[PDB]
């Protein structure tokens, strides 16, 4: 388990697909919320309440 | 000293006006734009014409048009700097009387659900502000082609030493006391608006009112030339 | 339990006329009177 | 909402290859009109006309308390009336919003203590000093709003004539002040250290000086650099919704100081051409 | 060019194919001819 | 929830029972630039009180009295019920409450604020910004006011040779004197004569009536503020008095311990 | 020996409002006009209860902060006594204009508001009235003080009381009193409330003569 | 990088007009021959045809009207028009031209429920359209 | 005017009447940061909150949640506390506060993506309790952390640092000054950049004197300072998330 | 809940001279047309919220025949639904399906407003003023339970004297 | 949210105008029966123009003078529309009628030189009396102009100010217990008369009430004097009128100002003869 901040990158496009609460730059998937991540996987970062 | 041996402070008699020069079509960005000057009083008028209501859509009347007038004086008009925000009372009135005079003769009947805005900005006030604003707004409306009943002209008059005076300056409104401005449409002789703040006796009243109306007619015999001159040098370029 | 006021005490009629002034009005008033009586 | 996105992408592709919608280059102003001394009820007056946009500036003189922070010399005051003459969008209350912001920037442009020589404005210290009321009344807003205001306030401060007053004071109350005659009044301000604002609005890979309304509306962000005559740079500002990459700041800063030199020298030459030419002549025309 | 019967004039480069948004960049000579027509319309 | 949903439990849903004057902490002298500062945290309700001092001219009716002006501001920082711009109704009511508490209790003689009677006099601006609003803003406001006026230090001033002189860092600071100690306790009233102590936001909002008692040491009542009605009898007010004495004793112990801690 | 000064009460003066109550207490004078059930803006839509606005204006100066606190006290007393669950999504406006300030404004204001809510016809559970006591330096209390008795005294208390069981509805304070003084002023206020509640019934019989 | 400033040049009248078009200002009287119908840009006053907008006059065998020089666009049947989209209402779009009201474009005229939410996609708020009236 | 309790007519601060010569604080290292204490989620009734402390500078921020192409619009309100600083400002303010609010709004919109918020608005409220130093940058940092803990979508955090110039004969830029170092100062600058995307989000700095090279060096030094300052904010927001 | 004199009939009821009308189910009320919105058009009653009317509720109307209702004309009818929960709605038809004088009143007759206690006094079967008024000269009047009186006589002077004598007691 | 007027109301009322008959039964040239009542303290008046109640109060303080006018006292007027007067008079909604009444009252009773300002100055430049009058509209059923002018003149006549004694630089005021408050110096009593014009100036009416203002299209205000001097006139409503009409209107306005000046003098005499013998409020003639 790990919590993540919006600025830091997660993985490349070959290792994962942008599913929810993230965004995609050239060669990278960056998180876009403050919370924990869950996861050709679909990785997405959410917060515990909603 | 205001009038001795028939001559005034400016050096003009009791009947004649100031020198007034009106220029039409200043701001091509807007719809109708006029710039008028009566002596040293500068007036600038912009009308954006019959555009549809942008926001607050409950304001629209079903039969006739709506007229919105806003009076704003420049902050550097007189010697003392005055501030137009938090100094709204004098202005609110000066806007509502413009609303009255231009709901009087603008033919709102031809424009249902229509907003006509008349913005007047005064750049240098030297007495007779209201008449200059009404004349600027009339030239501005007749730029934009909103069809109205009559050419509208306004002037002012005072009463000193048994004689009536026309088109007062700031000096004559300062010390004197009897002011009387009126707005007039001369095709029918109907007085469109009266303003008078004085201690004037009843037996003189009719006299100064005649002189006031007479001054208004002189304005109608001058600005008309300008308008015709303007529209003549339109048509030569067209056909 | 009901705030009525016509079916509390007693009312009169609907559109009461006078002086055979109108016309259809007299008949309506008569009908109302008949209902009352 | 003011223009579509297809015409946005056409404008940005015109921008990247040095031909905008009017045919100007990357670093070219359009024609700029400067008129001195319009309003005859001020100490100083200027009118400035760029394409569609119109800025008129009047400067008066007043007497008042200097301050308590800086006691021995005077200060400046700014008020911008974003009037209802320009758009019906700001009619009753929206003008005081935008007309706030411009005014704030001007304070920064005159927060130097080396901008304009305030030691000239002192009458007698801690008692009476002059307060330059500078009022900016824009007639019609047509794009690139900050450049013409700076050009106008520089021209109006050049036209500013302050009357020579010396105050005699006695052991009594004695507020008697002279106001000597002969309106010769050589308290004309030294304007050569007064800065001008240049915008550098960014549209694509290339940055563009003097955007119009379309060219601002297609753009994301903008840099706001105030340049003096020689090389002196007063406050910088980022204006805009978008972001801005770091090396573009340095490129736009050098381009800004270049355009600042050109503007300043040309304005000094033009206003000296005004005062060299017939102060009783020329028949000053606002039509 | 489209000369509307209201006060609009629209200027667009001519297509050879003879809707969909063709968002390709227009060539430079075509752009400069487009911008020469616009300034002449302004002057008129 | 509902009135039955809070009434059928008949025990506070926080976990606190009844008459549980909840956890209060203070910080003393945290904000260094102001002359006096107080931070009060009671049951995640957070109030900062700050005191500024400025010279001014007294009135003609009161030539030697000294002004003190409280202002309780409620920004939208705390909760979503407060809007931007001018202060709402709640801030004005709380401001007039702090004002007439200062007026009625006489925690400071006005006459001690004089410098030269007729020409210059101190003005104490007491500004109170709420940070997180849950409930009982009046208690936290007046208690932060006490702690902040405990932190008030003023420098020596003297008018000599037509010049007013102040020596701030010249070791001439002195504590402003206090006469009394007013402490407020506020109660929430449900309609079935079940009155509770120190309500929270949902707890006050579904409740009908509100009562407030400000008490000195001796048993003097500063003000009895009760809008809202819902019926009341005097024996209930005697019970209110009997509990508010104990809460006054507790908060005096707490404030004395914190001042003795920040003695050096 | 504790008794009020002279009362005078008048109904139905104004034409346009839904209710009108003039209340003259000694020298002081409060006029109250109340609009009945009427239309609300959408922002104040409360589905259970009726919104109850109170505006209070003194005659000199524009109204300020303390008057806002007083009119909040008025709105809470009235919504405690106005049976407002019967009329949902309607607005009742209670307007008060101070005619003559001779001391104890809140008592005369509450009496005028009660008579105005009666005559306008808004359904209520009970009547309510206001009185005031003044505690001097010695401790002799005076019911309904004058401006000079209010000025000299060390404590001024204003109580709004209820008509069913004489319970305390509203209380306002300028003073430094103790609890036993509070209890005595409350008992004297209950006796004064008995007198005023008889005065309500006498005037309401004086109206319905025809 | 060069900039240019100049003194503002005063406008010149620049005169031969050679025009006989008959010109009116509002308030004056149109010459009345019996058998005129009516016109737009004028009104009836005191049983006399009074023009109401400054400009030239046009005479048809039955129609007498006043043609102005600067008006906003008037609705005419067979004209082609360019317009800018302002709002996306439920059954129609609002199109702004330089007419006295924002023009309306019903969905039933557009050649492409299934229409309601997809209406936003293929005609964006703020683009430029051209159509017949 | 009449919605607050009025008092005296005109008041003066004591520091102008105070007769003392306050010494300059001396010489320091240029890249000497202040220690940073930040924690997020402090408030309860707000959706997201942050508290930021640096030496003598305190700032708090909280975010009201979303309420009811189309695009979101975050309007931000910036109030200074009336007892921050030597002189006491008016409780409305009105002149300088709107000027700082425009800096906040024009620096936060590159951070918050707004395509995910149709027809909604966000209220960012910043409050400056103690004006110990760099006033605009700490407000930016705390507003960024409060928006991040509030749960709105972003691209990056916003880290801002202010600069200042000592008016000596050799102008040497100082980093993160104190209030006395601004009072002695001639010119002060403030930058803020998103460190991951490495783009400047907003720069506002009033000048007294300089040259084009010196402003460039100050900008790149401020970028180094914010990039340097980032990880403490990172670990603080991680701990605040671990409380959740 | 109100001040008044208690009266009983075999129900207990109190009456009060009050001006504002509360919407009560099944009363004869003169209302004023505010505007029309499609099938329904709204009517001002003088109560909390304006009521609704459907054009098919008038006598002998369908989609083929619109009843002639103009904005700003008074209408005599009765409420079918009137409670605290929703906005009220009225009709101009009987329970069997005919109009017993309901609908548009018309023009040329003075409208004014009185207290509800005056209507509850005048519309008793034992009354005094109405028989004298009918005895003196010709006229015709309409009462409305929200406190509204419409009058018409042959001439204007008798209409004014009728209005004064009706409202002045 | 106000109740709209019927079409039949308009038609019947215009048909009543076309035969010169009002609603209540008076003629065209008749004011309603007025009543003047006084408060307990000085300067509190209640004017009933007939189902229209206006409250008037005069307060007075000591304020430092305005700098340009060092030797006279300031008058400050406030006509505020109370909430109880009309159901559409929500605060902030009716700005137009508020400004239109406020400026008319201010121009009349300031620029008419009705009450003296030069009698008020205590110490030149330092201490001067400052008079603030407040008029509250309580019930709206007719001319607010006429009733407001009556209430303001009666309140200025009835007000008394506390005495001050000037000795050197000592300014010693007294309580109302220690000295009798002197009455205020009044030159003359100007008053307003409202005229209603119907269907483009064919039919002249005096004093319209509520329905009579809703059906009208023209309003005119003439302010006159005891000595038959015209103080102020103002037109409103957007009507067009010939000068013969205002020339015949001044005469009727002179007759009316004479009668109401008679009523105000009877009011003051009756109130003073009441207060000479035990103290009360002095009713006044209602005719």
């Amino acid at each position: 388990v790990r919590y993540c901040i919006p600025g830091e990158r997660l993985c490349n496009l070959e290792e994962g697909s942008p599913g929810s609460g993230t965004y995609t730059r050239h060669g990278y998937i960056f998180s876009s919320l403050a919370g924990c991540l869950m996861k050709l996987p679909v990785v997405s970062v959410v917060r515990e309440t909603e | 000293l205001l009038s001795d041996q028939g001559y005034r402070v400016d050096g003009r008699r009791a009947g004649e006006l100031r020198k007034i020069q009106a220029r039409m079509g200043v701001f091509a960005q807007a719809d109708g734009s006029a710039y008028i000057e009566q002596g040293n009083t500068k007036a600038l008028a912009v009308v954006y014409g019959p555009h549809e209501i942008r926001g607050s859509r409950a304001r629209a009347l079903p039969d006739r048009a709506l007229v919105n007038c806003q009076y704003s004086s420049a902050t550097f008009s007189t010697g003392e700097r005055k501030r137009r925000p938090h100094g709204d009372r004098k202005s609110c009135e000066m806007g509502l009387q413009l609303r009255q005079t231009f709901e009087a003769a603008i033919l709102t009947q031809l424009h249902p659900r229509s907003q006509i805005d008349i913005y007047v900005q005064v750049l240098q006030a030297d007495g007779g502000t209201y008449a200059a604003c009404v004349n600027a707004a009339t030239l501005a409306v007749l730029d934009a082609g909103i069809p109205m009943r009559d050419f509208v002209c306004a002037c002012s008059a005072g009463f000193v030493d048994g004689t009536a005076l026309a088109d007062l300056s700031h000096v004559e409104e300062a010390a004197g006391g009897p002011q009387l401005a009126l707005a007039l449409l001369p095709a029918s002789g109907q007085i469109a608006l009266l303003e008078m703040d004085a201690r004037l006796h009843e037996d003189h009243l009719e006299r100064v009112l005649e002189a006031a109306a007479q001054a208004a007619r002189d304005v109608h015999t001058l600005l008309d030339r300008v308008v015709r001159q303007h529209v003549r040098e339109a048509s030569i370029l067209l056909g | 339990e009901e705030q009525s006021f016509l079916l509390c005490e007693d009312l009169l009629y609907g559109r009461m006329s006078f002086r055979g002034f109108n016309p259809e009005v007299e008949k309506l008033m008569l009908q109302m009177n008949a209902k009352h009586k | 909402v003011t223009l579509s996105e297809a015409e946005k992408v056409y404008i940005v592709h015109g921008v990247q290859e040095d031909l905008r919608v009017d045919g100007r280059g990357c670093e070219d102003y359009r024609c700029v009109e400067v008129e001195t001394d319009v309003v005859s009820n001020t100490s100083g007056s200027a009118r400035v006309k760029l394409g569609h946009t119109d800025i008129l500036v009047g400067v008066k003189a007043e007497m008042g308390t200097p301050k308590l922070e800086k006691p021995n010399e005077g200060y400046l005051e700014f008020f911008v009336d974003c009037s209802a003459s320009a758009t019906p969008e700001f009619e009753g209350r929206g003008g005081d919003d935008l007309g706030t912001e411009i005014a704030n920037t001007l304070y920064r442009i005159f927060n130097n203590k080396s901008s304009v020589d305030l030691k000239t404005l002192c009458i007698s210290p801690r008692e009476h000093c002059w307060v330059l009321y500078v009022d900016v009344l824009l007639l019609e807003c047509g794009g690139n709003l900050f450049d013409a205001i700076s050009i106008a306030v520089k021209a109006a401060l050049f036209n500013t004539r302050i009357p020579r007053v010396r105050v005699l004071e006695d052991e009594e109350g004695s507020k008697d002040i002279e106001l000597s005659d002969d309106p010769y009044d050589c308290i004309r301000l030294s304007v050569e250290n007064v800065p001008c604002i240049v915008t550098l609005c960014k549209i694509g890979y290339r940055h563009v000086v003097d955007a119009t309304l379309q060219e601002e509306a297609c753009s994301l962000a903008s840099l706001l650099v105030s340049v003096t005559s020689k090389g002196v740079v007063t406050c910088m500002r980022k204006v805009g919704k978008g972001s801005l990459d770091p090396e573009s700041i340095f490129e736009m800063m050098e381009t800004g100081k270049r355009v600042g030199k050109v503007l300043h020298a040309s304005l000094q030459s033009v206003v000296h051409k005004e005062e060299s030419l017939g102060p009783k002549r020329q028949k000053v025309g606002f039509l | 060019v489209i000369l509307g019967n209201n006060g609009f004039i629209w200027i667009y480069p001519t297509p050879e194919h003879k809707f969909i948004a063709n968002l390709e960049p227009v060539s430079l000579a075509d752009r400069e001819v487009i911008s020469r027509l616009r300034n002449c319309i302004i002057s008129l | 929830e509902y009135y039955r949903r809070f009434l059928k439990e008949n025990c506070r849903p926080d976990g606190r029972e009844l008459g549980e004057f909840r956890t209060t902490t203070v910080n003393i002298g945290s904000i260094s630039t102001a002359d006096g500062s107080a931070l009060v945290k009671l049951g995640n309700t957070t109030v900062i009180c700050g005191v500024k001092a400025e010279f001014a001219a007294p009135s003609t009716d009161a030539p030697d009295k000294g002004y003190v002006v409280p202002n309780v501001d409620l920004p939208p920082l705390c909760s979503s019920r407060f809007r931007s711009g001018p202060p709402g109704e709640e801030a004005q009511v709380a401001s007039q409450f702090i004002a007439d508490v200062i007026e009625n209790s006489q925690i400071i003689q006005k006459e001690d604020l004089c410098i030269s009677p007729g020409k210059l006099v101190w003005v104490l601006y007491c500004d109170l910004i709420c940070l997180d609003y849950d409930g009982n803003i009046l208690d936290a406001c007046t208690f932060a006011l006490l702690a902040a006026l405990k932190n008030v230090q003023l420098p020596e001033v003297t008018i000599n040779e037509e010049t007013a002189l102040a020596e701030v860092n010249l070791k001439k600071k002195s504590y402003l004197n206090i006469r009394t100690h007013p402490v407020a306790t506020s109660f929430a009233v449900f309609d079935d004569t079940l009155l509770i102590v120190d309500p929270t936001g949902e707890e006050e909002h579904l409740a009908t009536g509100t009562l407030t008692i400000v008490m000195d040491e001796e048993g003097k009542l500063c003000c009895l503020h009760k809008p809202g009605g819902s019926g009341l009898t005097g024996a209930k007010l005697q019970d209110c008095m009997s509990r508010a004495v104990t809460r006054h004793k507790e908060v005096k112990k707490l404030m004395d311990e914190v001042i003795k801690s920040m003695k050096p | 020996g504790c008794s009020l000064r002279h009362f005078a009460c008048e109904q139905n003066l104004l034409s346009r409002p839904d209710g009108s109550a003039s209340f003259l207490q000694g020298d002081t004078s409060v006029l109250a006009g109340v609009y009945g059930p009427a239309e609300v803006k959408v922002s104040k839509e409360i589905f259970n209860k009726a919104t109850l606005e109170v505006i209070l204006r003194p005659k000199i100066g524009l109204p300020g902060v303390a008057e806002k606190s007083r009119e909040r006290l008025i709105r809470n007393t009235c919504e405690a006594v106005v049976l407002g669950t019967l009329h949902p999504r309607t607005s009742i406006t209670v307007v008060l204009q101070v005619v003559s300030d001779a001391g104890s404004l809140l008592a005369c204001c509450l009496n005028a508001a009660c008579m105005a809510l009666v005559d306008a016809g808004v359904p209520m559970r009970a009547l309510f009235c206001g009185v005031a006591c003044a505690l001097d330096s010695d401790g002799t209390l005076v019911l309904d003080p004058t401006s000079k008795q209010e000025k000299e005294a060390r404590a001024v208390l204003t109580f709004a009381l209820d008509s069913v069981e004489r319970k305390l509805l509203m209380s306002s304070t300028k003073g430094l009193y103790s609890d036993t003084e509070l209890q005595q002023c409350l008992a004297a206020a209950q006796a004064a409330s008995q007198h005023v509640f008889r005065f309500y019934r006498e005037s309401l019989q004086r109206r319905y003569s025809k | 990088m060069a900039m240019e400033m100049r003194l503002p040049v005063a406008r010149k009248p620049l005169s031969g007009r050679d025009t006989k078009k008959h010109l009116v200002v509002p308030g004056d009287t149109i010459t009345t021959d019996t058998g005129f119908m009516r016109g737009h840009g004028t009104y009836m006053g005191e049983e006399k045809l009074i023009a109401s907008v400054a400009g030239s006059v046009e005479r048809v065998n039955k129609l007498i009207c006043v043609k102005a020089l600067k008006t906003r666009y008037i609705g005419e049947v067979g004209d082609i028009v360019v317009g800018r989209i302002t709002e996306v209402q439920q059954k129609r779009w609002k199109v702004e031209t330089n007419s006295r009201l924002d023009s309306v474009l019903l969905l039933s005229s557009m050649n492409l429920a299934e229409d309601e939410l997809a209406m936003r996609g293929f005609l964006q708020e703020g683009d430029l359209i051209s159509a017949e009236v | 005017d009449h919605r607050r309790i009025r008092g005296p007519e005109e008041s003066q601060p004591p520091q102008l009447y105070a007769a003392d010569e306050e010494e300059a604080p001396g010489t320091r290292d240029p890249t000497r940061l202040r220690p940073v204490y930040a924690r997020a989620g402090l408030l309860s009734q707000a959706k997201g909150s942050a508290y930021l402390e640096a030496g003598g500078t305190k700032v708090l921020c909280a975010v009201s949640g979303p309420r009811q192409a189309l695009r979101g619009r975050l309007l931000c309100d910036f109030r200074r506390a009336p007892f921050a600083g030597r002189r006491r400002r008016a409780p409305p303010g009105g002149c300088e506060e709107r000027e700082l609010a425009l800096a906040l709004q024009e620096a936060l919109e590159p951070a918050v993506r707004l395509g995910r918020y149709p027809r909604a608005q966000l209220e960012v409220s910043a409050l400056l309790l103690e004006d110990g130093g760099s006033a605009l940058a700490a407000a930016l940092t705390a507003a960024a952390l409060a928006l991040a803990d509030a749960g709105v979508e972003m691209y990056d955090l916003v880290v801002g640092c202010g600069l200042s110039l000592a008016p000596g004969p050799a102008p040497t830029w100082l980093l993160d000054p104190t209030r006395l170092e601004e009072e002695r100062a001639a010119a002060g600058l403030t930058v803020a950049l998103m460190p991951v995307l490495n783009q400047v989000a907003g720069l506002l700095g009033s000048g007294e004197g300089g040259l084009t090279e010196s402003w460039a060096e100050a900008v790149r030094l401020g970028l180094e300072g914010c990039q340097r300052l980032y990880p403490v904010l990172q670990q603080s927001l991680v701990r605040a998330a671990r409380r959740r | 809940t109100k001040c008044g004199r208690l009266r009983h009939k075999e129900v207990y009821w109190v009456d009060s001279q009050q001006k504002r009308y509360v919407p009560v189910k099944g009363d004869h009320v003169i209302g004023i047309v505010t505007a029309k919105s499609g099938d329904i058009f709204k009517v001002d009653v003088g109560g909390s919220e304006p009521a609704s009317l459907s054009y098919l509720s008038f006598e002998g109307a369908t989609k083929r025949n619109r009843p002639n209702v103009q904005v700003g004309d008074l209408i005599y009818g009765q409420f079918v639904v009137a409670n605290k929960d929703m906005e009220p709605e009225m009709v101009c038809i009987d329970s069997c399906g005919r109009a017993n004088g309901m609908g548009v009143i018309g023009q040329d007759g003075l409208l004014f407003k009185v207290t509800l206690g005056l209507i509850r006094k005048l519309l008793a079967p034992d009354c005094e003023i109405i028989q004298e008024v009918g005895k003196l000269y010709p006229l015709e009047i309409v009462f409305g339970m929200n406190g509204r009186i419409w009058v018409k006589a042959k001439t204007i002077q008798q209409t004014l004297i009728l209005a004064n004598i009706l409202e002045a007691c | 949210k106000e109740t709209p007027l019927s079409n039949c109301e308009r038609r019947f009322l215009l048909r009543a105008i076309e035969e010169k008959k009002r609603l209540d039964g008076r003629q065209t040239y008749d004011y309603r029966n007025i009543r003047i009542s006084f408060g307990t303290d000085y300067g509190c008046c209640i004017v009933e123009l007939g189902k229209t109640r206006v409250l008037g109060q005069v307060s007075c303080e000591l304020v430092s003078p305005k700098l340009n006018r060092a030797t006279e006292g300031i008058l400050f007027f406030n006509l505020e529309l109370s909430q109880m007067a009309a159901p559409a008079f929500e605060p902030g909604r009716q700005s137009d009628l508020l400004v239109k009444l406020n400026r008319l009252m201010e121009r009349c009773l300031r620029n008419s030189k009705c009450i003296d300002t030069e009698s008020l100055c205590v110490v030149a430049g330092e201490k001067v009396w400052q008079i603030r009058v407040d008029l509250h509209l309580l019930n709206h059923d007719g001319n607010i102009i006429d009733a407001a002018s009556i209430a303001a003149i009666v309140a200025l006549c009835h007000f008394r100010r506390p005495d001050v004694s000037v000795q050197g630089d000592e300014v010693t005021l007294y309580t109302p217990e220690e000295r009798d408050p002197v009455p205020l110096s009044i030159h003359h009593m100007p008053i307003c008369v409202s005229f209603a014009f119907f269907q483009q100036g064919t039919y002249l009416l005096v004093d319209p009430n509520e329905r009579e203002e809703r059906v009208m299209d023209g309003l005119l205000v003439i302010a006159m004097n005891k000595h038959r001097e015209i103080c102020t006139i103002q037109s409103s409503g957007g009507i067009m009128l010939l000068k013969d009409q205002v020339l015949r209107c001044s005469k009727i306005a002179g007759v009316k100002v004479a009668e109401i000046t008679e009523l105000i003098l009877k009011a003051l005499e009756n109130d003073q003869k009441v207060r000479k013998e035990g103290g009360k409020f002095g009713f006044a003639e209602s005719i």
